[PDB]
């Protein structure tokens, strides 16, 4: 549930994102912040230091198809619970991911567009991001429910 | 916290210096806009923008902080006195101190972009951990 | 999502619960254990201490309605999120209730279930009471989403 | 710990006494029925009730607690060793440690009716808390 004024300044802000980067530098920050989500990534190799996450290029890879499914979620914000209803299976079933580790990453994706877009990320700017966040957690952590 | 986060939290504070008001207030108006359930702990307050209060008590948070981190290794003694009034008197949730943890760095990433390395934003991150514990530490 | 011999045994159970008792004891024990959620039952008066807290008349009084409403969701375990969509509103837009809270006040119902029924209160019969406290929760928790 | 949380713990673990290592053994049956997530942490375990595995690591867990309760004052560096294993090596999620410990309060007022009080259950749950505020003090 967003306002026309909030939903033009979410899509307004997303188009000047650098698909390529933010995706992987999202993921590296996770995996260096918050240690445990390292064992759901074992396949990856090294994410022994900070240096090691960040230039590996299989979270760099993996960081890209997090982002694009952040981007096909701003599309349908009215039906979520379905375009994410294939990676709730994934994530909840298969993988065993608790729930608050989505918000988790929600979160270190905000802290990430307020490093690159800088003054630009205004308070209600994020308070509007905060929203899409928030569905995007929930909508993963359906099949939980 | 371990001898490598004191370095990086030190570093990073240091280039905060007179604008650690500022950034409070900020961080304040961000939790109070993104998160609408924290504006009920403060009814006797003006929470439009620009507000005086908001301004003042930034200061107050910020001057806080600026302690704790001077005090990083006595944290329980140099934030004693606000435990006792955060969950004693004023009976905060302790989800809310999870929120303003993460727009004061929502804040410090947007106005020093070059101190925000990821080990920097991982040593902050354990630091208003620690602080937020401090205060919760009287339930 | 209750199998046939977990319906059964949750309901059979159930039957059992003093009706009088059960809601206060649960109401009370969540505002002892988690003082901070004090500050919304400002006006029921004296809860200075535990043995305040327990004898007090306005949490009893209050305490039989909680347990009315879970009545109500464990009669309708098919459709939680239409059944209590009016309670969500309240709790949500107008006291600004965190949903973390709704999750502690289940936990707390099952702690005082194992107190009464001892032996009987099986770790099938916990696990399927987990499973309807988690579907309570979710459901308050709809109109934040 | 306050005076009479530590008077209140030591009450109630007092009376579980010789079982400490038989209610350890519950708890973990109770979580991985309860919280079948927290299976994928046991792959080397038959997870079957009364499984020798399952009796053996309930008197570990229970063993650990016990020694906690007579070292209340320095818990830090009772348990260090195992915050290095669930933190460093083990990786555990942080969310589980509030899982077992609801599941060890199930047990004893299962167990325990006439020691399991409102004050006493607040002491338990501060206890447990404080337990696993270390056991993820790595992180
Ligand atoms: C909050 C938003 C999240 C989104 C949008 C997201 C998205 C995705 C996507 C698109 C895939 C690839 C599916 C495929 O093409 O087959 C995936 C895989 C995966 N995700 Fe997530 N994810 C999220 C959160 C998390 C979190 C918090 C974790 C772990 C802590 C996690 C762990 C994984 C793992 C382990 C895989 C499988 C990768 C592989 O081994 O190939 N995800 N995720
Ligand atoms: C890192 C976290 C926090 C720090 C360092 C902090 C610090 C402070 C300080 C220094 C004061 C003023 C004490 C004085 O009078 O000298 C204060 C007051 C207060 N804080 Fe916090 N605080 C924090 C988090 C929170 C949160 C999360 C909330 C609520 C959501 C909160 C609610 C309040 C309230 C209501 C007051 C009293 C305002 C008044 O009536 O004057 N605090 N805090
Ligand atoms: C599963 C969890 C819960 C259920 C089923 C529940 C159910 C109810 C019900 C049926 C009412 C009465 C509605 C009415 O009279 O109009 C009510 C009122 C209320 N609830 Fe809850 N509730 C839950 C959790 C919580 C929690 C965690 C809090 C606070 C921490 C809370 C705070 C209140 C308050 C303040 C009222 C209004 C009391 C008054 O009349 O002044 N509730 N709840
Ligand atoms: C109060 C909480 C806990 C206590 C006191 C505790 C205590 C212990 C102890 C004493 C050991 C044996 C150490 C050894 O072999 O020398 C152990 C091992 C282990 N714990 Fe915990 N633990 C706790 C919570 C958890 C949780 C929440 C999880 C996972 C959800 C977990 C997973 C494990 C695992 C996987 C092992 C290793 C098993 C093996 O390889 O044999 N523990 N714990």
């Amino acid at each position: 549930h967003l306002t026309p004024e909030e939903k033009s300044a979410v899509t307004a802000l997303w188009g000047k994102v650098n698909v390529d980067e933010v995706g992987g530098e999202a993921l590296g920050r996770l995996l260096v912040v918050y240690p445990w989500t390292q064992r759901f990534f074992e396949s990856f190799g090294d994410l022994s230091t900070p240096d090691a996450v960040m230039g590996n290029p299989k979270v760099k890879a993996h960081g890209k198809k997090v982002l694009g499914a952040f981007s096909d979620g701003l599309a349908h914000l009215d039906n979520l619970k379905g375009t994410f209803a294939t990676l709730s299976e994934l994530h909840c079933d298969k993988l065993h991911v608790d729930p608050e580790n989505f918000r988790l990453l929600g979160n270190v994706l905000v802290c990430v567009l307020a490093h690159h877009f800088g003054k630009e990320f205004t308070p209600p700017v994020q308070a509007a991001y905060q929203k899409v966040v928030a569905g995007v957690a929930n909508a993963l952590a359906h099949k939980y429910h | 916290l371990s001898p490598a986060d004191k370095t990086n939290v030190k570093a990073a504070w240091g280039k905060v210096g007179a604008h650690a008001g500022e950034y409070g207030a900020e961080a304040l108006e961000r939790m109070f806009l993104s998160f609408p359930t924290t504006k009920t702990y403060f009814p006797h307050f003006d929470l439009s923008h620009g507000s005086a209060q908001v301004k003042g008590h930034g200061k107050k948070v910020a001057d806080a902080l600026t302690n704790a981190v001077a005090h990083v290794d006595d944290m329980p003694n140099a934030l004693s006195a606000l435990s006792d009034l955060h969950a004693h008197k004023l009976r905060v949730d302790p989800v809310n101190f999870k929120l303003l943890s993460h727009c004061l760095l929502v804040t410090l990433a947007a106005h020093l972009p070059a101190e925000f390395t990821p080990a920097v934003h991982a040593s902050l991150d354990k630091f208003l951990a620690s602080v937020s514990t401090v205060l919760t530490s009287k339930y």
